[PDB]
């Protein structure tokens, strides 16, 4: 395939005339009714809205300003809303508006009713591996076109993958999303799913996602992860030590797969060799696997979310509701000008 | 078993990111 090469090399320009003049304020507040918390963290909140003019859903994350500055995740919210602004794939979620007030900023995403493939994993079980190697093969396709923008991902789990009305992934949350060439040395991410060169402080590039992939799919055909424990610091003496231990189910292919993503030898693991991406996409695992079908979203999925209209919350969990503040007077303004 | 290791354990609920 030359076309693959040829749709990244176009892609690659479409994204670096938007990363160099980014889209701001194409939407206010007042143009949204929101109806539901979809999900919540340190410094904000997902909420399902409805947007007036189109009656359409959106899920709206919103961020407070002085929170985010406070914690110092200024520069990993405008990388965030950066890259989002400028990327496009069929599984990643799509940004429609972005905008700030006085208090918050705001980040109007596409609303994906199925839910998280988190509640679906823990609700299964776990999946078999065909309907397992459904997902990865998407996650596959998606890492390749982020990497070869220059994008590390960082925050791949089952929590962070929504399930769309066609039973295909949608990635979201770009919150520790980078456009770096060469290393970083930030510590984020989730624990289970932390490569060892984080966790040990030397640097690391994107092979990092290489490893996350690996953890995802021993999850998905587990139901559990490879290294869990009640507290990070045991996950992390696993994850440096890496060993890993397969279920007795899991197809010699599978283990094979999973002990070439889960090399603790950065040098060593696939995706990271000389031949790049194709190492994976070439494994037996993945013999069955027709890769442009699957980027073509033609390939028939093997588990669609029940469907009970457009605003539909039911693969959701309850969340608690508060207030949208918005305050009389400008916060963090200068801060974040850029957004 | 693992499995019923991993279901008796704190972390089978939605995983919090961390930054540090």
């Amino acid at each position: 395939h030359h076309h693959v090469k040829e749709f990244l090399a176009k892609a690659k320009e479409d994204f670096l005339k938007k990363w160099e003049t980014p889209s701001q304020n194409t939407a206010q507040l007042d143009q949204f009714d929101r109806i539901k918390t979809l999900g919540t963290g340190s410094f904000g909140r997902v909420m399902l809205v409805k947007h007036k003019e189109s009656g359409n859903h959106y899920a709206m994350k919103i961020l407070d300003k002085q929170k985010v500055v406070k914690l110092k995740q200024i520069e990993h919210t405008l990388n965030e809303k950066r890259i989002l602004q400028a990327v496009n794939f069929p599984f990643l979620v799509k940004l429609e508006f972005s905008f700030k007030d006085n208090s918050n900023l705001y980040m109007v995403m596409e609303y994906v009713a199925g839910g998280e493939m988190f509640s679906h994993l823990r609700r299964i079980g776990r999946f078999s591996e065909p309907h397992a190697r459904f997902y990865a093969a998407q996650i596959v396709l998606t890492f390749e076109y982020l990497h070869s923008l220059d994008l590390i991902y960082r925050d791949l789990k089952p929590e962070n993958l929504l399930i769309d009305q066609q039973g295909y992934i949608q990635v979201t949350d770009f919150g520790f999303a980078k456009r770096v060439k060469g290393r970083t040395w930030t510590l984020c991410g989730t624990p289970e799913y932390l490569a060892p060169e984080i966790i040990l402080s030397k640097g690391y590039n994107k092979a990092v996602d290489w490893w996350a992939l690996g953890v995802l799919i021993y999850e998905m055909a587990a139901g559990y992860p490879p290294f869990f424990a009640d507290q990070p610091i045991q996950i992390y003496e696993k994850i440096v030590s890496g060993k890993v231990r397969f279920p007795s189910h899991f197809s010699s292919d599978l283990k094979d797969l999973l002990r070439n993503l889960l090399q603790v030898d950065l040098t060593k693991r696939f995706g990271n060799l000389k031949n790049g991406v194709n190492d994976i996409k070439n494994h037996k695992w993945f013999a069955t696997t027709d890769w442009i079908a699957i980027y073509q979203r033609k390939v028939e999925a093997p588990f669609i979310p029940k469907f009970k209209g457009p605003g539909d919350t039911s693969n959701f969990d309850d969340y608690e509701e508060e207030e949208i503040r918005v305050s009389i007077n400008e916060k963090c303004g200068k801060e974040f000008t850029e957004f | 078993t693992t499995y019923a290791d991993f279901i008796a354990s704190g972390r089978t609920g939605r995983r919090a990111s961390i930054h540090d």
